[PDB]
């Protein structure tokens, strides 16, 4: 029971500041511990980008020596992140945790993005097999959602009464704006019968496009 | 740096099972190890530190040795809150450095993908794009490989590939593969054709369509 949590803005343009805080309780970071903070990239991989220990004393990894700060306000419990002209390789979840007896406690990570972007509501083009393949016993069908920003969007088929093989593919940068897509499997007679509508929410541009699957 | 090598990258374990999972420095880092879990979604948690030693709240079915630049973790009787992902990491010396991580995900018996490939919508080629996408669905194991042929000629470039988690009712993986051309070059070719190829078939899995059809 040692805490800490991370907080600061979660989008910062390239080239500016990357700023973020670690507020800890139940633990004073004057008295014992490396207070540290460490990225998870996009892919899972980590690394390790410095500390300042308990007496003030700091550590940064060569690999970001020329653009990091680290430092702490003993008065409020607090350490801080400052990362000088990012680009969008710095995109990561930031992590703040103490070492000593290994690395035992973790904030609960905060992904920061940097981007140039400006919110864009997306394309939605659905998804239905081209004619010519006729099919077997199920039918998939789908939604492209391109052209997006910032990350967010929920892909709702019909009312959610469809979770009959809902696949949710993880958004990718690509030109700038994000693209995911979903699929949806249903018996091959239910549709096109019945109405399948895939209905695409991006609540960052108050924006919601449904589309109706339609044959051929 | 030291550089910090973990094996297997990934592992298809049941609940009851143990697991055996190890790190390899390019140097001896004597015991200066520790081991850490990322449950999905979530934040990480300290298992081990010094090669052996067990952090506050952590069960006994955790452990952990090894000396010079190779060590290991085990964790014995898997409960399904074990099933996430493990790293060890280096402290003998600046900067530390982290292994690529092991992921512990569930068993299950092999299943081929159900493999659908679709024709840019038009309303996107309205707009001067052609995408072609094929979804790869409920397949496993997680290893697969997708292939795209333009006409009979196998086409890499403008190729992006999107995989979900392990699926939390079955178990299996899916993909997206989708192959993004100008509307231009599109309506030059006639068959779009994706290749699945994956362990529960000596063969790929074709799916085609014609541009000039319909």
């Amino acid at each position: 029971d040692v805490q800490l949590q991370e907080s600061g803005p979660s989008l910062v343009k390239p080239s500016q500041s990357l700023s973020l805080t670690c507020t800890v309780t139940g633990y004073s970071i004057t008295s014992d511990f490396a207070w540290n903070w460490i990225r998870q990239f996009p892919g899972n991989k980590l690394e390790w980008m410095g500390y300042i220990s308990y007496s003030g004393n700091t550590r940064y990894n060569p690999s970001l020596k020329s653009r990091i700060s680290i430092t702490r306000d003993t008065s409020k419990n607090q350490f801080f992140l400052q990362l000088n002209s990012v680009t969008i390789e710095d995109t990561a979840t930031y992590y703040c945790v103490t070492a000593g007896r290994g690395f035992p406690y973790w904030g609960q990570g905060t992904l920061v993005t940097v981007s140039a972007a400006k919110t864009t509501p997306p394309s939605v083009y659905p998804l239905a097999p081209g004619c010519g393949d006729t099919t077997g016993s199920s039918v998939t069908l789908g939604c492209l959602v391109k052209g997006y920003f910032p990350e967010s969007v929920t892909v709702t088929w019909n009312s959610g009464s469809l979770s009959s093989s809902v696949h949710t593919f993880p958004a990718l940068l690509q030109s700038g704006l994000y693209t995911m897509s979903s699929s949806v499997t249903v018996p091959s007679s239910t549709w096109p019968s019945e109405t399948v509508t895939c209905s695409v929410a991006h609540p960052a541009s108050s924006t919601t496009v449904d589309k109706k699957l339609e044959p051929s | 740096d030291i550089l910090m090598t973990q094996s297997p990258s990934s592992m298809s374990v049941s609940l009851g099972d143990t697991v055996s999972i190890t790190c390899h420095s390019s140097q001896d880092i004597n015991s200066n190890i520790g081991w850490l879990q990322q449950k999905p979604g979530k934040s990480f948690k300290g298992l081990i530190y010094h090669g052996t030693n067990l952090d506050d709240e952590v069960p006994s079915r955790f452990s952990g040795s090894g000396s010079g630049a190779d060590y290991s973790l085990t964790i014995s009787s898997l409960e399904s809150e074990d099933f996430a992902d493990y790293y060890c990491v280096q402290y003998a010396q600046f900067p530390w450095t982290f292994g690529g991580g092991t992921k512990l995900e569930i068993k299950r018996a092999d299943a081929a993908p159900t493999v659908s490939i679709f024709p840019p919508s038009s309303e996107q080629l309205t707009s001067g794009g052609a995408s072609v996408v094929c979804f790869l669905n409920n397949f496993y194991p997680k290893d697969i490989n997708v292939k795209w042929k333009i006409d009979g000629s196998e086409r890499q470039n403008g190729v992006l590939n999107s995989w979900t988690d392990q699926d939390s009712k079955d178990s299996t993986y899916s993909m997206s593969s989708t192959l993004t051309l100008t509307k231009d070059e599109y309506e030059r070719h006639n068959s779009y054709t994706c290749e699945a190829t994956h362990k529960t078939s000596t063969s790929p899995i074709v799916k085609s369509f014609n541009r000039n059809e319909c």
